[PDB]
C-alpha cells in the first residue's frame, strides 16, 4: 500500500548532470517528508537530504549541498533529485525513502544504481554452459549460461521466460580486466528432464536494450 | 625576543574523512594551512647560563591551528583552548602525562604561569607529576574523554586541530627527522587521531610546557634541568580547496592548493596533478571565505507558546490546564536563552538541539506550584504533588520550565485560588487529571458525604503570602511534553538564514540559486513580489531578500577570465597568465581581490607587464623575433620555453 | 562527525540461537537511533526505531535495547531469512549517520559441494576467446579454495571467483570461478581440471574433461 518505484540504472559521462525520478503512492504525498540515501557497493549508505512537498523546502548537508538539488512535484507525486558534476566516485545505488519528518525511514524504494564512466554500453555476449555427459548420480543436472560483456551494471536473468524458479543461481557479474562485466547464471535439474524438457536462458540488458534467449542442451 | 618567521613545508594535509578511497584523484574543501607559508618560529626558551626565557604565546586560535614540534625529549606537554582561559568561560584542557592523555572540559581558572608540574623522585628515578599549577578551579565540567598517551614517543610532531559546529577534531602523525632547524620538504598525511564534541567557543590558543623540578623552585636558578631544546612551529588553516591523490592503499600521496599559484589553480580545475602544454581556464584562482549563502524567508507561523507562558491566568495544579499544539513552528532555544526561567530541565533530548528535531503532537501543561515542590516534577521523582496532582512518564521526553511569580500570583491577603490536592485513594498515573470532589475517606466510617474525623477533604490550597519566602511563592511550571509517533509529523524548529554578511565573495544559494559572488547593497529595485529580483540573464547581478526587504548586488569573484598556459608538469615549470579581454591596468583591479587573498600580492610575479589585445599578459617576455606559434596565445604572436 | 562503531563487525550463528549486536555513538544520543536490515541487493528494512519501539509488520523475534551511548540489537531465535547486513543509525537530527555494517551468517551443519566441470562452449572458441569455469552448489561454511590445474599444471591470475549470497532456505552457499584464456592457450593444453578443496571435503576433489570430448 506504500509503493516506491525509480527509474531505472542511469549510465552518463563524467562531470555531466543526472535525475533521478522517485514515485510516491498510497499516502498524502505533501504531509509527509520523503528523503534521499546514496549507497556506495560494499559500504554502508549515507543519508544526502530531505524535501517536504507542500512549500518546497529541502534540506541537505554541505558535502552534497553543491551535488545535489531537491526538486518535487505535488501534481504527480514524483520528487526529483538533481546530480550534477558527476564523478567516478558519485557512482553508485541511490534509494528515496519516505520520512514522517523523524530521519527514520520505513519504506524504501527498489533503488537505482547510477553509473559514471567514459565507456558506453557494450551488447550482452551470451554463451550457453551445456551440462556435461555424465551418468549424473543421483539425478542431479548441472547447466547455465554466461554471459560475456556487461558495461552497465543491471543483468536480466530468466529461465524458460522464467517459468523455471527452483535450483536457480545467478552469479553476481564480475569487474573483468577490460572493464567489461562477465555473468554466469544456472540452474539445477533432474536428469531426466534434460531431454524431456527444454531449457531456455533469456537474458536482456536495458541500457544496451538486448534481448536474447538461448536453447541450452548437452553437446552431441 | 622576537618572533621569527620560516616557510612552510608542503606538510599538514590532514585526512578530511574517514571514507577509504584507492586510486581515486579526490578533491575537497576545508580548512588547511597553505602550502609555502610563513609558520611562526617561536623558539620558545632559550638557555645557553642557564638564562630563562618563559614564553607562552596565546595566539588566537582562529579556523586551525597547525602544530609542529621538534622536541626529540618531548617537553611540551598537550595543549590549552579557550575563550578567556579563565573559570568564568569553558576551557579544554589537554595534557600528556604519561599514564594517560587528559581531555577534560572545565572552566578552569588558569595561572599567570600555564605549565605542568613535574618532580623527579629520588627513589624511583622517575619524571613523574608533581601537581597542575597551568589552573586552579574546575566548574562545570561537561566532557571527559582518556586515552594513551599520543606524542610520547629527532622524530618531528605534527598536530592539526580544528573546532566546527561544536566539535574538536584532532589529527596527528610522528616521522623521524635529521634536519635541525628546516622543515623537510617531504608529504606527511595526518590521519584522523580523536574526535570531541566539546560544543564551546574557543577563540584563543596557548601552548603547555612542561616545569620539572628544577623550575619548579620560585628562584631563576634550576636544579638539574634546562629548557633551551624547547622550540616548535605554529600556523593558521584556512579555508582552502585541495586536490587529493590517493594510492592503491588508500595513503594520501600528494595534494595540491587551488590557491597555491596559478599552476596549481590549472591542475584543480583539470582535476590531474599532470597537465600538458596548451592554454587552459581555472575558477578556483582563490578559496571562498565566510559560508555560502542559501536563504529561507523568516518564519511566519510561529507556535503560540507565549499565549500559554503569558496567559493571565493560570489554573491549579490539581486542574492542570493541557493545550495541544502542532501545524506550526516553534523555536525553544529563545525560552532557554530567557533569565526569566528560574529551572530549565531538559530529559531525553538536549536543550541545545531542540530547534533540531521534530514532533507530531506538542502537549504543553501549565499550573502553579510553590518554590520547593518543582523537584517533584522531574521524571521518575516521588512526592505528593508527583503522586495526586501530576505524574509524568519515567520516559518521558521533553523539558521542564518554571519560573517564580510571587510578585503576580500573590497578594496581601495570600491567593487561596491556587490549590493541590493533597489525599487521593490511588497514585497518578502519568498523564492523568483528576478533578473529582469527592470527600476522601481516610477511616473506615462511611461519612456520605460529610466532613469528620476520618474523613478529609481531599483537595488542599497554598495561602501564598508574600513573605513567606522563595520555595513557598508561587512558581508558574509549564512542562512540554512531545509526542513521538509513527504519523508525519507537524511541529518543526525554525529554519535559520544565517543572518547576513557583506562583501565577502562567496556561493549565494537563495532558496538554491546556486550562485557565486560578492554580497554588496543593490541601488536598483527590481520586482517585489519576487523572492528574488530575476535578471534577463539566469545569473542576476542583484538578489533580493527573502529575510529583510532588501536587494543585494551580487558580483563574480574573477571578472577576467583566467587563463593559464604552462607547458607539459614534464617539461618545465613555467607560468604565464592572461586575463583575457582586461587592460594591464585593469590587471590591478584584479589584483586587488587577489591580495584579498593572501601572497597572491607576492603572486602575478612582480606583475610585469605585457599588453595583448586578447588580454594582459604576466609571467612571460615577449618574443619580438618572428617564430611559429608554440601555444596558441591569440593575436598570432606565441612564446615557448627557454632558458 | 558522528562516529559508527558496531561490534561484532562480523557474526556467524546457527538457527535459534540468540545474537546481539551493539551501536557505539560519539556524543549522547539519548533514545533517537534505528535498526536496518539489509540484504545484498534489497532496499533496507526499518526494524526498530527509538530503543524499543518495534517497526511495522516485523517479526516478534526482533527485540531493540540500550539507551545513551550503547544500543544493542537482540535477537532471541535466529531464523534462515534473518541472514543479511544490519546498521545502527541514529535519528538525533541532521545529519543521520548509518553504521559502518555488520554481517550476519547463518550457521548451519557442514554441506560438500556439488562440483561440477563446464567446458567452454563451442560458439565461445568460435568468438576467439576461452572461458572455463567449474560450479560449486549449496556447501557450508562459505570458505573454499578452488586451483585450476591446465594440463595438470597449477595456474592463477586467469580465473575470477564470485560467491553468490546465503541462500534464503538452503543456508548454503554458491562458489563459480571462471578461468580465461585465450583460443590459442585452449588449443595448446589437452587436458582441463579445477581443483576443490573444502571444509566439507574430506579430500579435496577434482573435476577434469578433455578438449574436443576427449
Ligand atoms: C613571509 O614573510 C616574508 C617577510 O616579508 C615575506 O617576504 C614573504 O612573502 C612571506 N611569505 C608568506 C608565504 O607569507
Ligand atoms: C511573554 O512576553 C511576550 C509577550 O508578547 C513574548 O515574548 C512571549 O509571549 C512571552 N515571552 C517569552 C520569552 O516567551
Ligand atoms: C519578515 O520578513 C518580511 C518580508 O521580508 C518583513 O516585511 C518583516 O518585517 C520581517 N519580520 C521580521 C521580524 O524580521
Ligand atoms: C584598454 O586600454 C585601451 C587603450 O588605452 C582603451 O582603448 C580601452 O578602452 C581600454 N579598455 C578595454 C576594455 O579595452
Amino acid at each position: 500500500q506504500v509503493q516506491l518505484q525509480q527509474s531505472g540504472p542511469e549510465l552518463v559521462k563524467p562531470g555531466a548532470s543526472v535525475k533521478i525520478s522517485c514515485k510516491a503512492s498510497g499516502y498524502v504525498f505533501s504531509t509527509s517528508w520523503m528523503s534521499w540515501v546514496k549507497q556506495r557497493p560494499g559500504e554502508g549508505p549515507e543519508w544526502i537530504g530531505r524535501i517536504y512537498p507542500r512549500d518546497g523546502h529541502s534540506s541537505s548537508t554541505g558535502k552534497f549541498k553543491d551535488k545535489a538539488t531537491l526538486t518535487a512535484d505535488k501534481s504527480s507525486n514524483t520528487a526529483y533529485i538533481h546530480l550534477s558534476s558527476l564523478t567516478s566516485e558519485d557512482s553508485a545505488v541511490y534509494f528515496c525513502a519516505r520520512d514522517y519528518g523523524y530521519y527514520y525511514f520505513d519504506y524504501w524504494g527498489q533503488g537505482t544504481t547510477l553509473t559514471v564512466s567514459s565507456a558506453s554500453t557494450k551488447g550482452p555476449s551470451v554463451f550457453p554452459l551445456a551440462p556435461s555427459s555424465k551418468s549424473t548420480s543421483g539425478g542431479t543436472a548441472a547447466l547455465g549460461c554466461l554471459v560475456k560483456d556487461y558495461f552497465p551494471e543491471p543483468v536480466t536473468v530468466s529461465w524458460n521466460s522464467g517459468a523455471l524458479t527452483s535450483g536457480v543461481h545467478t552469479f553476481p557479474a564480475v569487474l573483468q580486466s577490460s572493464g567489461l562485466y562477465s555473468l554466469s547464471s544456472v540452474v539445477t535439474v533432474p536428469s531426466s528432464s534434460l531431454g524431456t524438457q527444454t531449457y531456455i536462458c533469456n537474458v536482456n540488458h536495458k541500457p544496451s536494450n538486448t534481448k536474447v534467449d538461448k536453447r541450452v542442451e548437452p553437446k552431441s | 625576543l622576537p618572533p621569527a618567521y620560516t616557510n612552510s613545508f608542503t606538510r599538514g594535509v590532514y585526512y578530511p574523512d574517514k571514507v577509504f578511497r584507492s586510486s581515486v584523484l579526490h578533491s575537497t574543501q576545508d580548512l588547511f594551512l597553505p602550502f609555502f607559508s610563513n609558520v611562526t618560529w617561536f623558539h620558545a626558551i632559550h638557555v645557553s647560563n642557564g638564562t630563562k626565557r618563559f614564553d607562552n604565546p596565546v595566539l588566537p586560535f582562529n579556523d586551525g591551528v597547525y602544530f609542529a614540534s621538534t622536541e626529540k625529549s618531548n617537553i611540551i606537554r598537550g595543549w590549552i583552548f579557550g575563550t578567556t582561559l579563565d573559570s568564568k568561560t569553558q576551557s579544554l584542557l589537554i595534557v600528556n602525562n604519561a599514564t594517560n592523555v587528559v581531555i577534560k572540559v572545565c572552566e578552569f581558572q588558569f595561572c599567570n604561569d600555564p605549565f605542568l608540574g613535574v618532580y623527579y623522585h629520588k627513589n624511583n628515578k622517575s619524571w613523574m607529576e608533581s601537581e597542575f599549577r597551568v589552573y586552579s578551579s574546575a566548574n562545570n565540567c561537561t566532557f571527559e574523554y582518556v586515552s594513551q598517551p599520543f606524542l610520547m614517543d629527532k622524530n618531528l610532531r605534527e598536530f592539526v586541530f580544528k573546532n566546527i559546529d561544536g566539535y574538536f577534531k584532532i589529527y596527528s602523525k610522528h616521522t623521524p627527522i635529521n634536519l635541525v632547524r628546516d622543515l623537510p620538504q617531504g608529504f606527511s598525511a595526518l590521519e584522523p587521531l580523536v574526535d570531541l564534541p566539546i560544543g564551546i567557543n574557543i577563540t584563543r590558543f596557548q601552548t603547555l610546557l612542561a616545569l620539572h623540578r628544577s623550575y619548579l623552585t620560585p628562584g631563576d636558578s634550576s636544579s638539574g634541568w634546562t629548557a633551551g631544546a624547547a622550540a616548535y612551529y605554529v600556523g593558521y588553516l584556512q579555508p582552502r580547496t585541495f586536490l587529493l591523490k590517493y594510492n592503491e592503499n588508500g595513503t594520501i600521496t600528494d595534494a595540491v592548493d587551488c590557491a597555491l599559484d596559478p599552476l596549481s589553480e590549472t591542475k584543480c580545475t583539470l582535476k590531474s596533478f599532470t597537465v600538458e602544454k596548451g592554454i587552459y581556464q581555472t575558477s578556483n584562482f582563490r578559496v571562498q571565505p565566510t559560508e555560502s549563502i542559501v536563504r529561507f524567508p523568516n518564519i511566519t507561523n510561529l507556535c503560540p507558546f507565549g499565549e500559554v507562558f503569558n496567559a493571565t491566568r493560570f489554573a491549579s495544579v490539581y486542574a492542570w490546564n493541557r493545550k495541544r499544539i502542532s501545524n506550526c513552528v516553534a523555536d525553544y532555544s529563545v525560552l532557554y536563552n530567557s533569565a526569566s526561567f528560574s529551572t530549565f530541565k531538559c530529559y531525553g533530548v538536549s536543550p541545545t538541539k531542540l530547534n533540531d528535531l521534530c514532533f507530531t503532537n506538542v502537549y504543553a501543561d501549565s499550573f502553579v506550584i510553590r518554590g520547593d515542590e518543582v523537584r517533584q516534577i522531574a521524571p521518575g521523582q516521588t512526592g505528593k504533588i508527583a503522586d495526586y496532582n501530576y505524574k509524568l512518564p519515567d520516559d518521558f521526553t521533553g523539558c521542564v520550565i518554571a519560573w517564580n511569580s510571587n510578585n503576580l500570583d500573590s497578594k496581601v491577603g495570600g491567593n487561596y485560588n491556587y490549590l493541590y490536592r493533597l489525599f487521593r485513594k490511588s497514585n497518578l498515573k502519568p498523564f492523568e487529571r483528576d478533578i473529582s470532589t469527592e470527600i476522601y475517606q481516610a477511616g473506615s466510617t462511611p461519612c456520605n458525604g460529610v466532613e469528620g474525623f476520618n474523613c478529609y477533604f481531599p483537595l488542599q490550597s497554598y495561602g501564598f503570602q508574600p513573605t513567606n519566602g522563595v520555595g513557598y511563592q508561587p512558581y508558574r511550571v509549564v512542562v512540554l511534553s512531545f509526542e513521538l509517533l509513527h504519523a508525519p509529523a507537524t511541529v518543526c524548529g525554525p529554519k535559520k538564514s544565517t543572518n547576513l554578511v557583506k562583501n565577502k565573495c562567496v556561493n549565494f544559494n537563495f532558496n538554491g540559486l546556486t550562485g557565486t559572488g560578492v554580497l554588496t547593497e543593490s541601488n536598483k529595485k527590481f520586482l517585489p513580489f519576487q523572492q528574488f529580483g530575476r535578471d534577463i540573464a539566469d545569473t542576476t547581478d542583484a538578489v533580493r531578500d527573502p529575510q529583510t526587504l532588501e536587494i543585494l548586488d551580487i558580483t563574480p569573484c574573477s571578472f577576467g577570465g583566467v587563463s593559464v598556459i604552462t607547458p607539459g608538469t614534464n617539461t618545465s615549470n613555467q607560468v604565464a597568465v592572461l586575463y583575457q579581454d582586461v587592460n594591464c591596468t585593469e590587471v590591478p583591479v584584479a589584483i586587488h581581490a587577489d591580495q584579498l587573498t593572501p601572497t597572491w600580492r607576492v603572486y602575478s610575479t612582480g606583475s610585469n607587464v605585457f599588453q595583448t589585445r586578447a588580454g594582459c599578459l604576466i609571467g612571460a617576455e615577449h618574443v619580438n623575433n618572428s617564430y611559429e606559434c608554440d601555444i596558441p596565445i591569440g593575436a598570432g604572436i606565441c612564446a615557448s620555453y627557454q632558458t | 562527525d558522528i562516529q559508527m562503531t558496531q561490534s561484532p563487525a562480523s557474526l556467524s550463528a546457527s538457527v535459534g540461537e540468540a545474537v546481539t549486536i551493539t551501536c557505539r555513538l560519539s556524543e549522547n544520543v539519548y533514545s533517537f537511533l534505528a535498526w536496518y536490515q539489509q540484504k545484498q541487493g534489497k532496499s533496507p528494512q526499518l526494524l526498530v526505531y527509538r530503543a524499543k519501539t518495534l517497526a511495522e509488520g516485523v517479526p516478534s523475534r526482533f527485540s531493540g535495547s540500550g539507551s545513551g551511548t550503547q544500543f544493542s540489537l537482540k535477537i532471541n531465535s535466529l531464523q534462515p531469512e534473518d541472514f543479511g547486513t544490519y546498521y545502527c543509525q541514529h535519528h538525533y537530527g541532521t545529519p543521520p549517520t548509518f553504521g559502518g555494517g555488520t554481517k550476519l551468517e547463518i550457521k548451519r551443519t557442514v554441506a560438500a559441494p556439488s562440483v561440477f566441470i563446464f567446458p567452454p562452449s563451442d560458439e565461445q572458441l568460435k568468438s576467439g576467446t576461452a572461458s572455463v569455469v567449474c560450479l560449486l552448489n549449496n556447501f557450508y561454511p562459505r570458505e573454499a579454495k578452488v586451483q585450476w590445474k591446465v594440463d595438470n599444471a597449477l595456474q592463477s591470475g586467469n580465473s575470477q571467483e564470485s560467491v553468490t549470497e546465503q541462500d534464503s532456505k538452503d543456508s548454503t552457499y554458491s562458489l563459480s570461478s571462471t578461468l580465461t584464456l585465450s583460443k590459442a592457450d585452449y588449443e595448446k593444453h589437452k587436458v582441463y581440471a579445477c581443483e576443490v578443496t573444502h571444509q566439507g571435503l574430506s579430500s579435496p576433489v577434482t573435476k577434469s574433461f578433455n578438449r574436443g570430448e576427449c
